[PDB]
């Protein structure tokens, strides 16, 4: 596998440059039904560029096709989820799902069982802003997502891939004046985040079925092939 | 079978 | 506070020696039920749930917060910590799960959540995880869980100061620089499955508590309703 | 609420 011989530089490199895009939401300026429907669009075409990053993610490649779905079946929408408490960080108290999508815990109301789901995403968001979370950490810790949350439902290939991981998290630390302590000590801290992500996805998941089972919004077959994963 | 078949290929 | 000024091995000691004892099940190998044997491990976590309590008291600066915030951090965490107890006893039960000295089941005997703890046993055992590693992994779940659900600052103090003794740990261990980091997040990552198989383990329990075949103590019950509201 | 009660003794 040619991830393994990335120095750390060019693993955030990578990274960086496999970045998917912001996507927009549909221009005009609230119900359950609506908003609803608004992130399950959204959602559904962010999917398909979380693929193509996904297989651009080193050592992602090298992994058999079935490995390959079974770990974006496991962790699309932690992946969605972090990548919008990471875009929401400058806008402290609200979500910003997209650039004319920007939502309050007041909107999460609209729909049942959202507003929980809409407080931790924002404590997640504070949670990051407060860390100073920069964009080479984010991009790293998305990727450790990716890699991890299906890897015990099967191994060493990926293992050595999230080490290396590991290793360019601490590269940037250091690069960043932290010492020894300050290193290991960060490094904990955004891992444990992870254990919260997890967390806000399996209860978005439930919210996402019960969705499904009110008939409410349409949601694309894609979406529902990745909801039934979890099925 | 699965969309996501299709997606990763291509 | 009293956590705070703890060293590394202060630290390692405490969480040993506040350790909960191995209870044994209800289990009879001459007795035949599906249902049964869930009223059993209804019956041990039930048990397990106030040794857990009085553990949770000794775990450093865990007693420094508010009673409001002991009771939410227990209500978030207790399968997890049930969880890994679990997995950690069962390290050398390979394809087994060693609920009890006297309980210890196959995946032939909730599919699904067995084979996560079963991979996630088998995870400790490659690792070599340490029972110092353990203590420390079992605490952070306790403080780091319900943190996001002042007081708040203080914990992660302590999160912190479990980190350094992990390091410690390690870096006695011979482990290298490098190495150290590794493991570092190879234990921390294992906390995210944990998260994973208690919130599927929490919807499971729910299913049985509607099915109503299996009978629920009035405690777990409690902190069952406490991941509905 | 049971749980806060084990924890007050
Ligand atoms: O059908 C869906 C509706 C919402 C979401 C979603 N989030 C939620 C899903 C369920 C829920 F209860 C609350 C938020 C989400 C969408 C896009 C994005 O960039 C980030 C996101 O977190 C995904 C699919
Ligand atoms: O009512 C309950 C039944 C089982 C469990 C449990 N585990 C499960 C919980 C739900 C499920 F679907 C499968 C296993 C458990 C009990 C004791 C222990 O030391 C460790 C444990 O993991 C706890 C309470």
């Amino acid at each position: 596998s040619l991830a393994l011989s990335l120095t750390a530089d060019q693993m955030v490199s990578a990274l960086l440059d496999a970045e998917p895009p912001i996507l927009y939401s549909e221009y005009d300026p609230f119900s359950e039904a609506s908003m609803m429907g608004l992130l399950t669009n959204l959602a559904d075409r962010e999917l398909v560029h979380m693929i193509n990053w996904a297989k651009r993610v080193p050592g992602f490649v090298d992994l058999t096709l079935h490995d390959q779905v079974h770990l974006l079946e496991c962790a699309w929408l932690e992946i969605l989820m972090i990548g919008l408490v990471w875009r929401s960080m400058e806008h402290p108290g609200k979500l910003l799902f997209a650039p004319n999508l920007l939502l309050d815990r007041n909107q999460g109301k609209c729909v049942e069982g959202m507003v929980e789901i809409f407080d931790m995403l924002l404590a997640t968001s504070s949670r990051f802003r407060m860390m100073n979370l920069q964009g080479e950490e984010f991009v790293c810790l998305k990727s450790i997502i990716l890699l991890n949350s299906g890897v015990y439902t099967f191994k060493d290939h990926i293992h050595r891939v999230l080490d290396k991981i590991t290793d360019t998290l601490i590269h940037l630390m250091a690069k960043a004046g932290l010492t020894l302590q300050q290193q290991h000590q960060r490094l904990a801290q955004l891992l444990l985040i992870l254990s919260h992500i997890r967390h806000m996805s399996n209860k978005g998941m439930e919210h996402l079925y019960s969705m499904k089972c009110k008939n409410v919004v349409p949601l694309s077959d894609l979406l529902l092939e990745m909801l039934d994963a979890h099925r | 079978h699965k969309i996501l078949h299709r997606l990763l290929q291509d």
